[PDB]
């Protein structure tokens, strides 16, 4: 069963709202597990506390640089970096989660979720999950962001962990 | 004060960034943090007079080639940048010089060629070949370092000159 995985956002430290997230492990494992793992900080590092650097309206909410905090950081659970485990999934429309990179095998912690269809990603971004609860959330983070990204209220995933 | 619309165009990390950072702010970090779209702006007295500069700071990020045409139409003049070792970003130039000719439809629009992070030893463009494709172009060539600031105001600000030249015709 996919596991399901939670964040609880907040703008200038009060609360939003609650976005989950199912995992397609059953496609994607290691790239599910990769978020999975980061979103309840087992490994003592990960999500919590970290901010959504970009935000585009019309097209994505991207996050998940916890090393800097400025849009160049993050790792993974196996590494700085680990490779496109596959491009089964398609950016088909808003909801989909998938993953930032800087070029072919270059994953490591930061991911978007997209607000429209975003065909012309695919096959370049692995696609791992989509919002199950709380997309209007994420649409409610676009209010936040800009033409070229940057935020004009500080967005952050203040808790994160799994759903039993 | 007169205000020139300087727009930095060039493949994906050849140093766009850093080079207008370098400028703007007088740092440098190692760090990839690719580009959408930044906007700067910097006053400065070049040959004896204050001149305001407003740097468009593009990106290089090659799917989006066929975005480019609205702030073409907008720049004044154009910093291409190549880095001295991608060998891709050099024959990339020229496909930025005819996009920016096709876009204002002309054959002399200010532009300086910039070879940037010449302070690495693994150089795979010759110097020689970059002066002649500039020469054919009819443009300064100026190599930089963004890393060293090598060349930095010399490559913006003689941008700045053929803008002003520009300016008079
Ligand atoms: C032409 C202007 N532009 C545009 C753009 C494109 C359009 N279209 C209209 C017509 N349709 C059919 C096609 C597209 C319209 N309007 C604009 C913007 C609003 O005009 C300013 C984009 C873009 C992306 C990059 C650079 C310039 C760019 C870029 C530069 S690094 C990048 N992407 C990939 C990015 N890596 C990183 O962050 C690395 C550092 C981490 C590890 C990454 O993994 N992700 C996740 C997926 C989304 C991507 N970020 C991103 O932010 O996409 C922005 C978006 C707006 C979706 C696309
Ligand atoms: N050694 C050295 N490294 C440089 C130099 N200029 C940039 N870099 C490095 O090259 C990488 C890319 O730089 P950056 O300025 O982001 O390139 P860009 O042209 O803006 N990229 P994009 O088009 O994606 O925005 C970074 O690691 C940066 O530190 C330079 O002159 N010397
Ligand atoms: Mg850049």
């Amino acid at each position: 069963v996919n596991p399901t995985v939670f964040f609880d956002i907040a703008v200038d430290g009060e609360p939003l709202g609650r976005v989950s997230f199912e995992l397609f492990a059953d496609k994607v494992p290691k790239t599910a597990e990769n978020f999975r793992a980061l979103s309840t900080g087992e490994k003592g590092f990960g999500y919590k506390g970290s901010c959504f650097h970009r935000i585009i309206p019309g097209f994505m909410c991207q996050g998940g640089d916890f090393t800097r905090h400025n849009g160049t950081g993050g790792k993974s659970i196996y590494g700085e970096k680990f490779e496109d485990e596959n491009f089964i999934l398609k950016h088909t429309g808003p909801g989909i989660l998938s993953m930032a990179n800087a070029g072919p095998n270059t994953n490591g912690s930061q991911f978007f979720i997209c607000t429209a269809k975003t065909e012309w990603l695919d096959g370049k971004h692995v696609v791992f999950g989509k919002v199950k609860e709380g997309m209007n959330i994420v649409e409610a983070m676009e209010r936040f962001g800009s033409r070229n990204g940057k935020t004009s209220k500080k967005i952050t995933i203040a808790d994160c962990g799994q759903l039993e | 004060m007169t205000e020139y619309k300087l727009v930095v165009v060039g493949a994906g990390g050849v140093g766009k960034s850093a080079l207008t950072i370098q400028l703007i702010q007088n740092h440098f970090v190692d760090e990839y943090d690719p580009t959408i779209e930044d906007s700067y702006r910097k006053q400065v007295v070049i040959d004896g007079e204050t001149c305001l500069l407003d740097i468009l700071d593009t990106a290089g990020q090659e799917e989006y080639s066929a975005m480019r045409d609205q702030y073409m139409r907008t720049g004044e003049g154009f910093l291409c940048v190549f880095a001295i070792n991608n060998s891709k970003s050099f024959a990339d130039i020229n496909l930025y010089r005819e996009q920016i000719k096709r876009v204002k439809d002309s054959d002399d629009v200010p532009m300086v060629l910039v070879g940037n992070k010449c302070d690495l030893p693994t150089r795979t463009v010759d110097t020689k070949q970059a002066h002649e494709l500039a020469k054919s172009y009819g443009i300064p060539f100026i190599e930089t370092s963004a890393k060293t600031r090598q060349g930095v105001e010399d490559a913006f600000y003689t941008l700045v000159r053929e803008i002003r030249q520009y300016r008079m015709k």
